[PDB]
C-alpha cells in the first residue's frame, strides 16, 4: 500500500505502513511513538492545508493581475482603503484583526475538542458537503493526492518566501526570468542564497 | 649489546630521542626558513 | 562447587569496590558457607596497594 | 589472487594474500584494508577517484597535445577556468558549481544506496522502468546501461584482465594529476611544455633544478659555483 | 568520642589491632569468614581517629571505618 | 485612536464568550490531569491555622449557577484577559495616532 | 578591509614600525667595523627583518591602528577573503598531527595491553613496534573513522570503572 519510496533501497520503517502519503521518507526516526506520530500527522495535515491556502492566495493575486502578495498587506501601512477582487470593503484594520483573531480562536477551539483521533485527522460530515468520500478507494486516492499536493505547497510557500527575500520581483516575474535565461537568472546568480556564489 | 640496548629503550632515553628529534626539526625549520605568520603557500 | 569455576574470568558489580565493572580472576571459592566466599585476584592494584578481594555470590557474574 | 608485488621481500599483510582483487600488489603497510567491506568501500573510493582522474588527465593531455600540433586554440588547464568565465558565452560560476553539485549528488546518491544494499536500485517502477538494468553485479562495477556495447559479457578470465587494465591505467593517471598540479606549482607551465623541455633539455630541466620543489638546493648549487 | 564501626566484610588478618597504638580494637570469634574472627571496638571512647586501622585494612572497601566528631580530652591526644 | 468603551467592551465580551462557549470544554480537562483524583490533588491535609490557609476557598467549589462550569473566578480571569486585550489594542491605536510607526518599513 | 583593518601593504603605522626597527638596528651598526663578525650578524638580522616585513605584507595580511598585523578567525570570512592561511589551514594542519599522536598512542596502548605484565611496557619501550606504528600513522583519520562505526574505538560502560556516587 506504499505510494513509493523517497530513496530506492531505503530501510523500511515499520511505523509508517498504514498511512496515506507513505514514502518511508524519514531517516531521523521521528514519530517512533504512536501518539507523537499521530500528533505530527495532524500537524502536517493542517500545515499543508494552510500551505494550500497561502499558495492559492499568492497565485490568485498574480494570475488576476491585482498586485503582488507582498505589497498586498501594505494598505494598512499607508492607511488607504483595502481592496479585494475589486469590491472595496470598508472595514477598519482593527476590526479586521479582532474578527480574525476571534474567528480563528473559535475555529481552533472547536477543532481541538474533537477528542477522537480519526475525526481530528479527517472529520467529515459538515466539512464534507460534496460527499465524495463514500467509497474507501476514492477516499484514499483523494487522501494521497491531497497529501502530495500539500507537501508540494508546503515547499512552495517557503519557495515564495525565499524568492521574495532574495529578489523584490514577484512570483510570475521570477518564473519568467527562469523561463527566459535560466542559466543567467536563478538563485545562484543573486549571490545571497549561497555565500560567494 | 642486548643488555645495553635494553637500557637504551627505556623512557628517559625516549624522553631524549623524541625531544632531540622534534627540537632539532623545529630549529632547522625556523633557521632555513624565516619567521612566518600566514600559511599562504 | 556453589560458585564459579576456579581460574575463570569474572566481573564484579560491587558499587563501593574499586574494581566495579572490572574483570578479575578467581583464585579460590570457599565452601564453608561464609559471607563472601568468592575470592578473586585482580591485575591492577587499588589505592591501598592490594590486588585481591572477596565478594559474595550476587556480586560475581561472567563478563560478556 | 596475488599477482606481482609492490616491494619484493616485504611482509605481505594477511588480508591481501588470498584476496581476489583487481591490481593487488600487497601495497598496504598501514593495514587500512584489514576489515572486509571497509576494503569494499575503499575499493569503490579508488575506482571513483581513478575514473574521474582518467577523464581529467585526458582532458588535460589531449587538448594539450592538440594545442602543440596547432589544430585547436584550447588554452592550458590551469587557466581554463578564467578563460571560459571571462568569455562572452559564460554560464556564471555560481550556476555551474550549483549545477555540478546538484547533478553529482543525485548520481552519487544512487551510487551510495547501491553500496549499502547491492541491487537495491532495481526496485520496479522507480526510475521510469529503466532501473531493471541498474542492478550492480559487483561492488564498484554496476554494468547495465554503463556497458551498452557488451564489452563485459565475456569470459571471466578476460574480465579481471580488463579490471586489472582499468586499475593500472587508473592509478597511472592518478599520479599523473598530482604531477600536473605539482608541475604547475613549481614550473608554472603545462605538462606538454614540461615534457618538451625535458625531451629537448633533460639535465637543466629537472625538479631538482627548480628551487620550488626542493628549497635550498639552488643555494647549494650557488655556493658550489662560487 | 569518635565512632568506630566494623562491617561484615572483615575476614580476620588480625593486623588492624596491631596498627592501632591506643587499644581501641579487639578481636572476637565469628563464623562469617575463613579465619572465624571479626574486629570489635570495646574501648571506642579511647579512639582519636588516627585511621591507622584504615591503612592496615586490606579489604575494598574497608571493613573498619572511623568517623570523626564529638571530640574530647582523650580523643584530642592532649597530655595537658 | 479608537474609542475606549466600545473597544474595551467588545474585547472583554469576545474573551468571555471564548472562555465560556469555546475554552470551557478544554478547561476542566487540563486541570483534571493536574489536580485529579489519582494524581496530585491536595497538597496539604489541614490541622492548624497556618496549614488551612492553603486549603481551597469556600466560594470556588459550591455549584454552577451558569449552565456550564463558568464560575465567578473564571468570569474575573477572562474579564481581566479581555481588559488586557482591549488596552493592548487601544495602546497600539494610540501609538499609530501619534505619527509613530512601530512596524518595520 | 574587514573589521576596520587596513592591509599591511597600505598601513602607515606598519611602515613607521619598520622604520623604527631599522633605526634601532642601525644604531648598533655604528659601533662595529663593517668587516667584523658582529657586523655580519647584525646585517643578517637586518636582512631577516626586511624579509619578514616584506613577506608579511602583500600576503593578504591586515592590521588596524597599531602597525601590528591581525589574524582573521571566522571561517567563511577567511575563505571569501584571502585569509585562510592565518588560522583555517593551520587548524587542519595541527589536527592532523594531533590525531597522529593520539592514534599511535592508542595503537601502542592496545598492542601492549595484549601482552604479559603490560605495565612494564610503558616504562620499557620497544623501538621496532613503536617506530613501525610511528610510520604507520599517516592515515590516522581513516583508521579513526572505521573504528568509530564498529565499536573497536569505543567501549560500552559495562566493563568501565564508574563512580559509586
Ligand atoms: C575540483 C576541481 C577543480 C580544480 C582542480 C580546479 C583548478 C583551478 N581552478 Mg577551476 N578547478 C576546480 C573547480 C572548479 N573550477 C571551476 C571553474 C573555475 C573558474 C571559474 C576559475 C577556476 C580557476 C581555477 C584555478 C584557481 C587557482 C588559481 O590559479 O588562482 C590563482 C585552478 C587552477 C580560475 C582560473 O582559471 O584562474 C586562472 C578561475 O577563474 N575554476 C568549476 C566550475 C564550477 C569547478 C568545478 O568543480
Ligand atoms: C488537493 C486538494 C484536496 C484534495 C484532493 C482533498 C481531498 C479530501 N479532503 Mg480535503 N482539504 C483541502 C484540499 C484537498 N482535500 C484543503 C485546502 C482544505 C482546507 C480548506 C481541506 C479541508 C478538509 C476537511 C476539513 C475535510 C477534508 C476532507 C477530504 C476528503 C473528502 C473530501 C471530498 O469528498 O472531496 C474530495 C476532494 C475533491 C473532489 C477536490 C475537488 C477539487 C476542486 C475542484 C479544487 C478547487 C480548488 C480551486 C481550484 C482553488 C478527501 C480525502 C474531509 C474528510 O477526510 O472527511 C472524512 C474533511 O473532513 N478536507
Ligand atoms: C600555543 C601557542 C603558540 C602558537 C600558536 C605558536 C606558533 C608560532 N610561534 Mg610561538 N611560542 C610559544 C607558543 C606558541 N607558538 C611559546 C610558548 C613560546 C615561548 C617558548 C613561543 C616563542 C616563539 C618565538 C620566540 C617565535 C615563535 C614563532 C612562532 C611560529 C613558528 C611556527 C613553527 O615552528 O614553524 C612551523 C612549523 C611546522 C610547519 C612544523 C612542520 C611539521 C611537519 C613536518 C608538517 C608560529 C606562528 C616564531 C615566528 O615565526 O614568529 C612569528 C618566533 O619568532 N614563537
Ligand atoms: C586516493 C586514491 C586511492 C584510494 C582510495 C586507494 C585505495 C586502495 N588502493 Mg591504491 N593507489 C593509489 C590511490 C588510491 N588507492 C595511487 C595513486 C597508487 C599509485 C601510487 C596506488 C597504488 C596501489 C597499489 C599498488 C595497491 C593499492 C591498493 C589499494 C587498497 C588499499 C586499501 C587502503 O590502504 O586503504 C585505502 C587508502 C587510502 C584511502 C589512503 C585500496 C582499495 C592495494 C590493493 O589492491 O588492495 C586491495 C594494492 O596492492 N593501490
Ligand atoms: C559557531 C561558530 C561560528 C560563528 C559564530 C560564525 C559567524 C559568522 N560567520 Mg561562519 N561558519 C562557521 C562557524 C561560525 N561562523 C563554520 C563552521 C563554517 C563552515 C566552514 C562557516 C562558514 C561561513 C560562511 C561561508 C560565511 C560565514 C559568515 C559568517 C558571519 C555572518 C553570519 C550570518 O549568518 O550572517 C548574519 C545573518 C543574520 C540574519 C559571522 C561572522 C558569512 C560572512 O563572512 O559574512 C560576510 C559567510 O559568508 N560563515
Ligand atoms: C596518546 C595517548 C593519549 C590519548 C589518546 C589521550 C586522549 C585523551 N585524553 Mg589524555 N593524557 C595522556 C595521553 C593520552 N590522552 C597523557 C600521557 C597524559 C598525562 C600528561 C594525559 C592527561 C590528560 C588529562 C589531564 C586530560 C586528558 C584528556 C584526554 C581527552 C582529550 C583529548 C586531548 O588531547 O587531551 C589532552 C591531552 C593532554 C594535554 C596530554 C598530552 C600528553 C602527550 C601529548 C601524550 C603523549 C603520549 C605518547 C606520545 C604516546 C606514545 C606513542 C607510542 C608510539 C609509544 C582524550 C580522551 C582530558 C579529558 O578528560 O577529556 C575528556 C583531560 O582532562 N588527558
Ligand atoms: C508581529 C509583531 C507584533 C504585533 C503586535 C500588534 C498586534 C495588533 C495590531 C493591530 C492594532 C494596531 O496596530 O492598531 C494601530 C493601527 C490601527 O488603529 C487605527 O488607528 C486610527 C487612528 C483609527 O483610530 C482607526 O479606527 C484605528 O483602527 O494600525 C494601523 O494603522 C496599521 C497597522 C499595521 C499592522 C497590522 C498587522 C499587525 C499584526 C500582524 C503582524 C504580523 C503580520
Ligand atoms: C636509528 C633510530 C633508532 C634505532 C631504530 C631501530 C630500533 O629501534 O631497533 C631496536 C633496538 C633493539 O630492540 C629491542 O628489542 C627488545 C626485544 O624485542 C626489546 O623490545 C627492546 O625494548 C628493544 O629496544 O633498539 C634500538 O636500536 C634502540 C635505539 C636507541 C634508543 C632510542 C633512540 C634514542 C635517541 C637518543 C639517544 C641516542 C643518541
Ligand atoms: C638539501 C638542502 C639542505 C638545505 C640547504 C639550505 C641552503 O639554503 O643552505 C645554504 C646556505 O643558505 C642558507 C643559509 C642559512 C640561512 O640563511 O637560513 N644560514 C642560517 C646557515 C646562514 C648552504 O650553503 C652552504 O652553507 C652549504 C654548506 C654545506 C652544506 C652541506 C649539505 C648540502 C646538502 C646535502
Ligand atoms: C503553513 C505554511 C504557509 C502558510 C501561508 C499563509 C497563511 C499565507 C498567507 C499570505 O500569503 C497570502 C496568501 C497573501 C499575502 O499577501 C499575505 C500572507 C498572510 C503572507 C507553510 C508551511 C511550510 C512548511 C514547511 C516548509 C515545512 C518544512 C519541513 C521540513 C523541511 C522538515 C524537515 C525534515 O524532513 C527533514 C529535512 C528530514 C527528516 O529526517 C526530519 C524532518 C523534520 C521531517
Ligand atoms: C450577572 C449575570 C450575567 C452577566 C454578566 C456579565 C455581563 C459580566 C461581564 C463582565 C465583564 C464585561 C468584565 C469583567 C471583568 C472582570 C475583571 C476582574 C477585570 C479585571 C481587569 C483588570 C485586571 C485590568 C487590568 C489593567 C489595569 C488595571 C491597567 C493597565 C491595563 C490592564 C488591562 C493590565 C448574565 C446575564 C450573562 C447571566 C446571569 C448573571
Amino acid at each position: 500500500t506504499r505510494a513509493g519510496n523517497f530513496a530506492p533501497g531505503s530501510e523500511p520503517k515499520d511505523y509508517l505502513e498504514g498511512l496515506p502519503g507513505n514514502y518511508n521518507f524519514d531517516p531521523l526516526e521521528l514519530g517512533k511513538e504512536k501518539g507523537t506520530l499521530q500528533r505530527y500527522r495532524e500537524a502536517e495535515l493542517i500545515h499543508c492545508r494552510w500551505a494550500m491556502l497561502g499558495a492559492a492566495g499568492c497565485l490568485a493575486v498574480e494570475v488576476l493581475g491585482l498586485g503582488n502578495w507582498y505589497d498586498a498587506p501594505l494598505w494598512a501601512v499607508t492607511g488607504d482603503k483595502p481592496t479585494w477582487f475589486g469590491i472595496e470593503v470598508p472595514f477598519d484594520i482593527a476590526t479586521i484583526l479582532g474578527v480574525e483573531v476571534v474567528a480563528m480562536a473559535v475555529a481552533e477551539g472547536l477543532r481541538n475538542e474533537n477528542q477522537d483521533m480519526e475525526k481530528r485527522l479527517y472529520p467529515g460530515g459538515a466539512f464534507d458537503p460534496l460527499g465524495f468520500s463514500k467509497d474507501p478507494k476514492s477516499f484514499e486516492d483523494k487522501k494521497l493526492k491531497e497529501l502530495k499536493n500539500g507537501r508540494l505547497a508546503m515547499v512552495a510557500c517557503l519557495g515564495f518566501a525565499g524568492q521574495h527575500a532574495a529578489t523584490g520581483k514577484p512570483i510570475l516575474a521570477a518564473l519568467g526570468d527562469h523561463l527566459s535565461s535560466p542559466f543567467f537568472n536563478n538563485f545562484a546568480t543573486n549571490g545571497v542564497s549561497v555565500p560567494g556564489l | 649489546m642486548k643488555d645495553f640496548t635494553t637500557y637504551l629503550s627505556t623512557a628517559p632515553v625516549v624522553g631524549l630521542g623524541w625531544a632531540i628529534f622534534t627540537s632539532g626539526l623545529l630549529i632547522e625549520i625556523n633557521r632555513f626558513f624565516p619567521d612566518p605568520l600566514v600559511f599562504s603557500f | 562447587e556453589i560458585g564459579p569455576k576456579r581460574g575463570s574470568l569474572v566481573k564484579v558489580l560491587r558499587p563501593e569496590s574499586y574494581w566495579y565493572n572490572q574483570v578479575g580472576k578467581v583464585v579460590s571459592v570457599d565452601q564453608s558457607g561464609i559471607r563472601y566466599p568468592v575470592v578473586v585476584r585482580f591485575e591492577n592494584q587499588n589505592y591501598a596497594g592490594v590486588s585481591t578481594n572477596n565478594y559474595a555470590l550476587d556480586e560475581v557474574t561472567d563478563p560478556p | 589472487s596475488m599477482q606481482g608485488n609492490w616491494l619484493p621481500g616485504s611482509q605481505t599483510p594477511a588480508h591481501l594474500k588470498d584476496l581476489k582483487m583487481a591490481g593487488n600488489f600487497g601495497f598496504d603497510p598501514l593495514n587500512l584494508g584489514a576489515e572486509p567491506q571497509a576494503l569494499r568501500w575503499y575499493q569503490q573510493a579508488e575506482l571513483v577517484h581513478s575514473r574521474t582522474a582518467m577523464m581529467g588527465v585526458a582532458g588535460i593531455l589531449i587538448p594539450g597535445i592538440f594545442t602543440k600540433l596547432g589544430a585547436l586554440n584550447v588554452p592550458q588547464w590551469y587557466e581554463a577556468g578564467k578563460v571560459y568565465i571571462e568569455g562572452e558565452g559564460a554560464i556564471p560560476f555560481g550556476t555551474l558549481l550549483m549545477t555540478t553539485l546538484f547533478s553529482y549528488a543525485f548520481v552519487e546518491g544512487k551510487r551510495w544506496q547501491d553500496f549499502r544494499k547491492p541491487g537495491s536500485q532495481a526496485e520496479p517502477g522507480t526510475f521510469f522502468g529503466l532501473e531493471s538494468q541498474f542492478k550492480g553485479t559487483e561492488n564498484g562495477y554496476p554494468g547495465g546501461i554503463f556497458d551498452p556495447l557488451g564489452y563485459s559479457k565475456t569470459s571471466p578470465e578476460k574480465l579481471d584482465e580488463l579490471k586489472l587494465k582499468e586499475i593500472k591505467n587508473g592509478r597511472l593517471a592518478m599520479v599523473a594529476f598530482l604531477g600536473f598540479a605539482g608541475q604547475y606549482g613549481a614550473t608554472g607551465k603545462g605538462p606538454i611544455d614540461n615534457l618538451a623541455d625535458h625531451l629537448a633539455d633533460p639535465w637543466h630541466n629537472t625538479f631538482a633544478e627548480n628551487g620550488i620543489s626542493v628549497p635550498g638546493l639552488s643555494a647549494v648549487e650557488q655556493a658550489a659555483a662560487n | 568520642a569518635h565512632v568506630v564501626k566494623i562491617y561484615d566484610t572483615c575476614i580476620g588478618c588480625t593486623q588492624c589491632v596491631r596498627a592501632c597504638p591506643l587499644d581501641v580494637l579487639e578481636m572476637v570469634p565469628w563464623d562469617g569468614c575463613k579465619a572465624a574472627q571479626m574486629a570489635s571496638s570495646p574501648r571506642t571512647e579511647d579512639c582519636v581517629g588516627c585511621k591507622r586501622c584504615e591503612t592496615a585494612c586490606p579489604t575494598d572497601f574497608l571493613s573498619v571505618r572511623v568517623y570523626l566528631g564529638n571530640e574530647s580530652t582523650r580523643s584530642l591526644g592532649l597530655a595537658y | 485612536l479608537i474609542a475606549a468603551p466600545v473597544a474595551i467592551g467588545g474585547s472583554t465580551a469576545a474573551l468571555l464568550a471564548l472562555g465560556r462557549f469555546v475554552f470551557l470544554p478544554y478547561q476542566r480537562r487540563r486541570t483534571d490531569m493536574e489536580v485529579g483524583p489519582g494524581r496530585l490533588g491536595p497538597k496539604t491535609t489541614g490541622d492548624t491555622f497556618f496549614d488551612r490557609l492553603q486549603k481551597p476557598a469556600s466560594f470556588v467549589e459550591t455549584k454552577s449557577k451558569d449552565p456550564s462550569g463558568f464560575g465567578l473566578i473564571d468570569v474575573l480571569g477572562w474579564g481581566a484577559l479581555g481588559h488586557v486585550f482591549g488596552y493592548f489594542l487601544l495602546a497600539c491605536s494610540s501609538l499609530q495616532d501619534a505619527g509613530i510607526e512601530p512596524f518595520p518599513r | 578591509d574587514i573589521a576596520g583593518l587596513t592591509p599591511c601593504s597600505e598601513s602607515k603605522a606598519y611602515n613607521k614600525l619598520e622604520r623604527k626597527e631599522l633605526k634601532v638596528l642601525d644604531k648598533r651598526l655604528k659601533k662595529y667595523e663593517p668587516g667584523s663578525a658582529p657586523y655580519l650578524a647584525l646585517q643578517a638580522t637586518k636582512e631577516r627583518t626586511e624579509n619578514r616585513f616584506k613577506t608579511y605584507a602583500k600576503q593578504g595580511l591586515l592590521c588596524g591602528n597599531d602597525g601590528l598585523p591581525h589574524l582573521i578567525s571566522d571561517p567563511g570570512l577567511a575563505l571569501r577573503f584571502n585569509h585562510a592561511g592565518e588560522v583555517f589551514i593551520p587548524t587542519f594542519g595541527f589536527l592532523y598531527v594531533a590525531g597522529y599522536i593520539g592514534h599511535v598512542g592508542r595503537q601502542y596502548i592496545i598492542l601492549s595491553k595484549e601482552d604479559a605484565k603490560p605495565t612494564d611496557k610503558e616504562i620499557i619501550l620497544d623501538v621496532p613496534l613503536a617506530l613501525k606504528l610511528a610510520f604507520q600513522g599517516w592515515a590516522w583519520p581513516l583508521a579513526s573513522i572505521q573504528e568509530l562505526r564498529n565499536g573497536s574505538l569505543l567501549e560500552k560502560d559495562e566493563n568501565i570503572t564508574v563512580s559509586p556516587r
